[PDB]
């Protein structure tokens, strides 16, 4: 587990450098932005179950509940984005420049 | 004042419409004999029949309603507009600015009785309508590009917001004939005016407006013959089926905020002020200051209205 | 908005801070962040114009990922204690990364860039939540964990969002962006206090807040965006100009006005914890910040700049009234200095 | 030394050192890359600003 | 700060305790300046509403000049009790930790000898 | 083996290499895809069994397969070569090594040993995962409502912003 | 915490899962139980600047019971010896190792 | 970072070297931030423009660190006195200087010489009278 943690730990720091150095679609950030909730969800659960903590595993799951809601609002927002462009690259946002 | 209070509480435009209840303008030449039939239908209909915005229709709007100083009223004058053409001082583009501002007022108002009482609309010419006088002012000496720019970005900007005629009437005379209408009729400045200038106002309509919104709304094109006959032309208007334009979407709860908009006038011409700098438009501060510190001080203006006693408002000491 | 969305929407914008604030209980601290980033993102793109698509998409990754990072920040400490909370045991980093994902959120220091352009291409009134109702919920986590956190990076993001945010000001003209840009600043003033004595952050918010909600009732009362725009205020609403003057001193610190307080104990209590350093730097580019703020009051009020000739038309047309709230937050802002013993 | 010299050093300057000062801060694409990227240099720098002041 | 004291009433406005502290004298200059804050308020807003400035809303500058007064009595007394309980709280501990808070014996300047710069 | 975890780790932070090379939006799409499985598995190791299929069950085919499903129908622009991606991920496949190496020669270590299961109850029932879980109905009661909120709202933020 | 409306209502939906310690369910008293105790019942009472130096026993305990890691160093350092040793065959598998030894119930 | 640190143990004015390659350091390790959020916002056209970039900026903050070094050393060494902020205010003097020549700009020498040199004259100060900067809170 200490050895694992630490793998987990590295995706999400590697999912980290994904979400923080985008590059033309943005489909992809918000998929390596669930990434990351995939990680925090496996680490929350490892730690959890080798903790024996049952009072804690509402827990691993309200994260996904959250992370699905907050990606289905991301995603309108993609699909609001290729109405208004139809391209979906992070490269047409810059009106606000 | 009419809020999501009274929205949520009853109060929606949904259930005040009815056949008879839509935005009809008639649109023709400087003289196309157009006020009758306008008045002529809206006493078929029952329909309010807004006559065509004016320099002081703001301040007949407003407060008294007695007419306004022309200065008051922004110094435009249609008079000065003919005898003096392509002047120095620009009388011409701030009669047009002006006119803008007096139709989106108008077109506000009308929009405010049409769901609020429910009664339909008669307006005349409208603010879509009104880009052919400036159009035929381009084409001649009268105005210059920019002045043009200006006008259609303040018409780009407020225009949009509000809904489409339901239908336009087209009372259409040829260029001649006009001409003699003109000379008849008594003022002196309405003659005079140039042949070309009309050739170029009918023109823009027909080779613009009437396309264009043809398909936004019901245009129903007529001859003066048709015309000076109210009651055929009404007879079609209860004839054409209001169905293609963007009012199909309008529901309630859309409505409510369109009313909103037109319930406060400060902001249907907010845009109209926008501070984009153009010589004819400006004010200047000095003059607008004095403009301002003298049209303030008219009675029943100094204060909002009801609270001014000059003009016999009481019960201020508790309002 | 069918009123009933409005509602929900509403009501979530309002239990995302208000859950994030009483609760202990990390992990219900983070989802009512987490709720307050998906209420904001629908009343964003209301006006569903091109500009606000790129503002909420920008604002919601933004939000997302400091939301993600201090999710990890709950679930390492998960391992490291298996309390679900921040304590005095914590490792260093843990609490940094918390720093960090709340200064995103926030928008302190050189994680500023977003709050300027969602400030640009928002309304000026989902602009007021954006900018102080939703300040709220991340300072309350950061002012919980203050015991905790470190002075150093704390003071660093402070420094750097006063400068970030004065320089910023300076260049714009855009309304919007300048008081987004003033709201970084001002927020970085209230994390520098933040681990000597929290209780100042929370009075050098309030401030804010009673300064900036009337500032931008203001702006949207003739709804301008731009300072010209605001400058030809002397003709559409001649009273507010007096007031909006002061204010936006006031938004600056200048002496008599209420403004001086939050900038005055802020540099009593660093000075009292000894960082005379620090304080000195920020108060004088602070002063950056007041040459900004009056050259709108030039525009604005001391000098009287050209209007169209429609103006007169909606001089005309009776002025929809500010709401009762400009007053009261006006007065109360522009001067209760006078009674500034009892604030502290 | 009054006008120029003693207007150029002391009120001039400190006017050009800020007005050049916000030129560059605020000279932006407002493509998000750009503004991220520098996100993810201030991650790096307060990691080891925590790191070497261990 | 105070906060995390014992007794410490969650989410109270002002303690019981604080009805041993005197009442604030209603004409307390503080809360007299809240009323004039109050009045500004009111003409200020008719002023903004462009009606006559003192004439009118006779009732509402009531409503402002006697809600402020009545939030002030209210608050000062709390702040006058937190910061009666500041005193309870540091003078105690004065006391309770007396060797880091000695008595100090001043040398009558006789004693003393601070140096004499000369102004010439 | 021993190391039923750490392979998988190593497996799990690959999948995670590769949505970091950002490649095409539904290549990678498969790629997490892979790491959730490898991300079921792990907890199942660790006798999660409700935990672990939950997450095979809601983010594996729920959330992702809704993703690519978009992508499809925007964002799958399908327009660098992700086989260039292939080659640089290969590179991190054994540059992750070289980062663990290092910690391998410093080295726990050798594989993993009992650095899972730490403590279970020889002996006794009810020891099982979703029993916890199953705390949302009794003494958890407040994160399962607020969940409600976040699902019962998301209709409507979503409506909202799709309207 | 910022706004305790909770102790105020007297409700406790946020505090009674905090730490490991807190009721299970079924019981079942997870790893550690004994600590947290013994580290959470000396610190109340005495704030954390002082639950930090003094109450340093019960968190180096605590922060051992759960990371578990001062062991894997003794155990890993007993695994490297025998293998030092079993290489020049200095130590032999353990009858242990080398199974039965009468595996018990 | 003890390495840093070495810079102040040594007495100034003496072991120049140590301290030249010291602030040499210091400021190239800001120009390299530097040139990083230089080109991270406000890219560059090509990674080789980028790379000039940064190789210019690190540059030449490497020199007004090197120049600052070896003129505060020197100037404490010929003038036989090691504590005083007038040492620190002609290196920093210099230090603008460098600045100044990279950018070809005799003015920027004028407020660099006279900014600099004062902020360093004022570390000197500063670590003569044991100012704290960035320090715990205490109250
Ligand atoms: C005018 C309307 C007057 C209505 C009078 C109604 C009847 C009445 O109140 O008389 C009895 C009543 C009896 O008073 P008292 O307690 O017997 O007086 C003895 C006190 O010891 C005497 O009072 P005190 O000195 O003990 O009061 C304590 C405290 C009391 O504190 C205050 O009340 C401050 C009031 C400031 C005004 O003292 C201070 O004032 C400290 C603050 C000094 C100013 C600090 C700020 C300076 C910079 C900012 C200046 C203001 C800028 C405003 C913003 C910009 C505006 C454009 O008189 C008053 O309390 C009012 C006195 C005047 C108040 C201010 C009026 C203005
Ligand atoms: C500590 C002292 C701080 C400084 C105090 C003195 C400065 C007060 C702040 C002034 C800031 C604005 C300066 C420029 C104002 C321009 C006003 C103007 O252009 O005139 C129009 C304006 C509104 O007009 P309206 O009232 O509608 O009717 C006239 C229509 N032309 O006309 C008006 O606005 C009329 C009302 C103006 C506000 C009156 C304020 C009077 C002065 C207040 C002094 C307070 C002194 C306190 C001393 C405390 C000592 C402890
Ligand atoms: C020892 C004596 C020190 C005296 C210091 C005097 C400071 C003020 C002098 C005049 C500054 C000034 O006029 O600012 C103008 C500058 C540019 O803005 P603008 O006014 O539009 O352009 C005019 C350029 N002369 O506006 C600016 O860019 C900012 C000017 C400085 C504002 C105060 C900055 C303090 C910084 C402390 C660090
Ligand atoms: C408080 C009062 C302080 C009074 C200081 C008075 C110093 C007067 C020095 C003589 C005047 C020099 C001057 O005003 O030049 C302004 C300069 C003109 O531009 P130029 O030098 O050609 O370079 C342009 C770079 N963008 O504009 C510039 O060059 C601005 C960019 C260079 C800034 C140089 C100073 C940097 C200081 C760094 C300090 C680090 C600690
Ligand atoms: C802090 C107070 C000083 C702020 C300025 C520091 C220097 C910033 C910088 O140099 O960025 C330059 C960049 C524009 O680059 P360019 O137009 O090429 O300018 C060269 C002109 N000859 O301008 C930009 O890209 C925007 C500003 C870049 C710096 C942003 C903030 C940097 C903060 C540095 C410390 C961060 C500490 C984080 C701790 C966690
Ligand atoms: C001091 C602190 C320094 C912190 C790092 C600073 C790095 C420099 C920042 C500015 C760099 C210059 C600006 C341009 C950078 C760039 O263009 O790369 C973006 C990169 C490539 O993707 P794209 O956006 O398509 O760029 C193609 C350009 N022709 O887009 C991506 O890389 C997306 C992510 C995929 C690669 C990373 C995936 C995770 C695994 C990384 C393993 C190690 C990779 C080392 C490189
Ligand atoms: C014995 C006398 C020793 C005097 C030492 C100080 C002055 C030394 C001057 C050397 C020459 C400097 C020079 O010529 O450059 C002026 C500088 C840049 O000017 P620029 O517009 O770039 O054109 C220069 C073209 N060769 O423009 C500048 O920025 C000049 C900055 C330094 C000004 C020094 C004099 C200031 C006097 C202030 C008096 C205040 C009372
Ligand atoms: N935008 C405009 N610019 C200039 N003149 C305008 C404009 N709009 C309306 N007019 C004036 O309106 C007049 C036509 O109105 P008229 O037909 O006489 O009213 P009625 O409908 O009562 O007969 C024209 O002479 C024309 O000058």
């Amino acid at each position: 587990m200490p050895s694992t943690f630490f793998n987990l730990t590295m995706a999400f720091s590697l999912s980290l450098l994904g979400t923080l150095m985008f590059r033309s679609h943005l489909m992809s950030t918000l998929l390596c932005l669930e990434g990351m909730v995939l990680s925090l969800f496996i680490m929350t659960s490892v730690t959890s179950l080798n903790s024996n903590s049952m009072s804690s595993m509402p827990i691993p799951i309200t994260i996904l509940v959250f992370a699905a809601c907050e990606a289905a609002v991301g995603l309108a927002l993609l699909v609001k984005v290729s109405n208004t462009y139809g391209t979906d690259y992070v490269q047409n946002l810059n009106l606000l420049q | 004042r009419y809020g999501l209070l009274a929205a949520i509480l009853g109060d929606k435009t949904t259930k005040k419409l009815h056949e008879y209840s839509r935005v009809i303008t008639v649109d023709g030449n400087i003289c196309s004999g157009k006020n009758k039939l306008a008045k002529e239908i809206a006493q078929q209909l029952g329909m309010k029949h807004y006559p065509e915005a004016g320099i002081q229709y703001s301040s007949t709007t407003t407060g008294d309603g007695r007419p306004l100083d022309i200065e008051f009223s922004g110094s435009c004058s249609l008079e000065k507009f003919y005898d003096d053409p392509k002047s120095n001082d620009g009388n011409s583009y701030r009669l047009q600015s002006w006119l803008y501002a007096s139709r989106l007022l108008q077109y506000a108002d009308a929009l405010e009785h049409l769901l609020s009482t429910g009664q339909g609309v008669v307006l005349e010419r409208s603010i879509y309508s009104d880009f052919v006088f400036l159009e035929a002012m381009y084409n001649q000496g009268y105005i210059r590009k920019q002045c043009v720019d200006h006008y259609n970005e303040i018409k780009r900007l407020t225009l949009p917001e509000y809904l489409p005629p339901h239908a336009v009437i087209y009372i259409d005379v040829p260029v001649p004939e006009v001409q003699s209408r003109i000379q008849k009729k008594g003022d002196p400045h309405e003659m005079k005016v140039t042949s070309a200038y009309l050739q170029d106002i009918e023109n823009a309509y027909k080779k613009t407006f009437l396309p264009k919104m043809s398909e936004m709304c019901e245009v129903l094109v007529y001859d003066s013959w048709e015309a000076e006959d109210p009651t055929k032309v009404v007879e079609d208007i209860e004839y054409l089926k209001y169905n293609k334009g963007p009012w199909l979407k309008q529901d309630d709860w859309t409505f409510h905020y369109l009313r909103m908009l037109v319930q406060d006038k400060t902001e249907v011409l907010n845009y109209t002020t926008i501070p984009v700098y153009l010589p004819e438009i400006t004010i200047g501060a000095h003059q607008g200051s004095r403009i301002y510190n003298s049209f303030r001080e008219l009675p029943g203006r100094k204060y909002a209205p009801g609270y001014n006693a000059e003009v016999g408002d009481k019960w201020i000491w508790l309002k | 908005m069918n009123p009933i969305t409005l509602a929900i929407i509403y009501f979530t914008i309002f239990l995302g801070p208000v859950i994030t604030m009483s609760s202990t209980n990390l992990m219900l601290m983070w989802v009512g962040l987490e709720f307050s980033l998906l209420a904001i993102i629908p009343m964003l793109i209301n006006k569903k114009n091109p500009r606000s698509t790129e503002a909420a998409t920008k604002y919601f990754v933004t939000q997302a990922t400091a939301s993600m990072i201090i999710l990890l920040a709950i679930v390492l400490n998960y391992k490291q204690l298996g309390t679900w909370m921040f304590q005095q045991q914590t490792n260093g980093l843990i609490l940094n990364m918390t720093l960090m994902a709340l200064s995103m959120k926030l928008g302190l220091a050189p994680f500023h860039f977003w709050l300027p352009e969602v400030t640009q291409g928002i309304p000026l009134h989902m602009g007021l939540i954006l900018l102080t109702w939703q300040k709220i919920a991340p300072l309350s986590i950061l002012i919980q964990i203050y015991p905790l956190l470190n002075s150093t990076i704390i003071l660093m993001l402070a420094i750097t969002s006063i400068f970030m945010g004065a320089w910023g000001g300076l260049n714009q003209t855009q309304m919007r962006k300048i008081m987004a840009y003033s709201s970084i600043a001002h927020m970085g003033w209230m994390l520098a206090i933040l681990p000597y004595n929290p209780s100042l952050t929370l009075l050098n918010l309030m401030i804010y807040i009673i300064l900036t909600a009337p500032m931008f009732m203001a702006l949207m009362l003739n709804n301008s965006m731009t300072i010209n725009s605001i400058s030809l205020l002397w003709n559409k609403t001649p009273a507010m100009l007096t007031m909006i003057s002061l204010m936006l001193l006031s938004l600056g610190g200048l002496p008599p006005l209420t403004g001086f307080l939050p900038k005055w104990i802020i540099i009593t209590e660093l000075m009292k914890n000894n960082c005379l350093i620090m304080a000195t730097l920020m108060a004088m580019m602070a002063l950056l910040n007041l040459f900004f703020y009056t050259r709108l009051i030039y525009s604005t009020s001391l000098t009287m700049f050209p209007t169209n000739n429609n103006s007169k038309m909606m001089t005309h047309q009776t002025k929809t009234k500010p709401n009762l709230m400009f007053s009261t937050l006006a007065i109360m802002s522009t001067m209760t200095l006078p009674l500034a013993p009892q604030l502290i | 030394l009054d006008l120029i010299w003693l207007e150029k050093t002391i009120p001039k300057s400190t006017s050009t050192l800020h007005t050049n000062m916000t030129t560059l801060t605020t000279n932006q694409k407002g493509l998000i890359k750009l503004y991220f990227m520098s996100f993810l240099i201030n991650i790096i720098l307060i990691i080891i600003l925590y790191s070497i002041n261990l | 700060m105070m906060n995390g004291r014992p007794g410490h009433e969650p989410l109270k406005f002002l303690p019981d305790e604080a009805r041993s502290l005197p009442p604030p004298k209603l004409n307390d200059p503080r809360l007299v300046y809240m009323g004039l804050l109050g009045y500004c308020t009111g003409l200020m807003d008719n002023m903004l509403r462009m009606r006559p400035v003192m004439r009118a809303g006779l009732h509402r500058q009531l409503l402002f000049v006697t809600s402020f007064v009545f939030a002030g009595y209210f608050y000062l007394k709390r702040q006058n009790y937190l910061y009666a309980v500041k005193d309870h709280d540091m003078f105690g501990y004065i006391k309770l930790h007396p060797e880091d808070f000695p008595e100090k014996e001043k040398k009558t300047y006789a004693e003393i000898l601070e140096p004499f710069h000369p102004v010439r | 083996m021993n190391n039923y975890i750490f392979v998988l780790s190593s497996l799990f932070l690959v999948g995670c290499l590769g949505l970091a090379l950002k490649p095409s939006p539904i290549y990678g799409g498969l790629g997490l895809i892979v790491s959730g499985f490898v991300g079921c598995l792990m907890v199942l190791g660790f006798g999660g069994s409700f935990l672990g299929l939950m997450v095979f069950l809601i983010y594996l085919g729920g959330m992702l397969v809704v993703f690519g499903y978009t992508t499809a129908m925007a964002t799958e622009e399908y327009p660098g070569s992700n086989w260039l991606i292939l080659g640089f991920l290969v590179l991190g496949v054994i540059m992750e090594v070289f980062l663990i190496c290092v910690l391998n020669y410093y080295d726990l270590g050798d594989g993993l040993g009992d650095w899972l299961m730490y403590e279970v109850d020889d002996v006794g029932v009810m020891l099982e995962g979703g029993i916890g879980v199953a705390a949302m109905y009794s003494c958890a009661t407040w994160m399962m409502v607020v969940a409600g909120w976040s699902l019962f709202a998301g209709i409507f933020i979503i409506i909202e912003i799709t309207r | 915490p910022f706004l305790d409306i909770q102790k105020k209502l007297g409700i406790s939906l946020d505090r009674h899962f905090m730490f490991l310690s807190a009721e299970q369910p079924y019981k079942n008293a997870a790893r550690c139980h004994a600590f947290e105790k013994e580290w959470i019942e000396c610190a109340h009472g005495i704030g954390g600047t002082r639950a930090k130096k003094e109450c340093k026993i019960e968190f180096d305990d605590f922060e051992e019971c759960l990371l578990r890691y001062k062991t894997m160093r003794r155990m890993h350092d007993i695994k490297k010896q025998r293998e030092k040793l079993m290489k020049e065959g200095k130590y032999t598998p353990p009858p242990h190792h080398s199974g039965r030894e009468e595996p018990r119930p | 970072k003890r390495f840093f640190e070495s810079y102040h143990e040594v007495p100034d004015g003496t072991q120049c070297h140590r301290k030249t390659y010291i602030t040499t350091a210091l400021g190239g390790i800001c120009g390299i931030i530097g040139s990083a959020y230089s080109v991270s916002l406000n890219p560059a056209d090509s990674t080789l423009e980028a790379v000039a970039r940064v190789g210019r900026y690190t540059f030449t903050a490497a020199a007004i660190g090197a120049m600052f070094g070896l003129t505060t050393c020197v100037s404490a060494q010929v003038r036989e006195k090691p504590d005083d902020p007038l040492n620190y205010f002609i290196g920093g003097c210099a230090g603008g200087l460098t600045l100044g020549a990279r950018t070809h700009s005799y003015g920027t020498a004028a407020m660099g010489c006279v900014y600099m040199g004062t902020a360093a004259a004022l570390f000197k100060i500063g670590k003569l009278e044991g100012w704290e900067l960035f320090p715990t809170p205490k109250v």
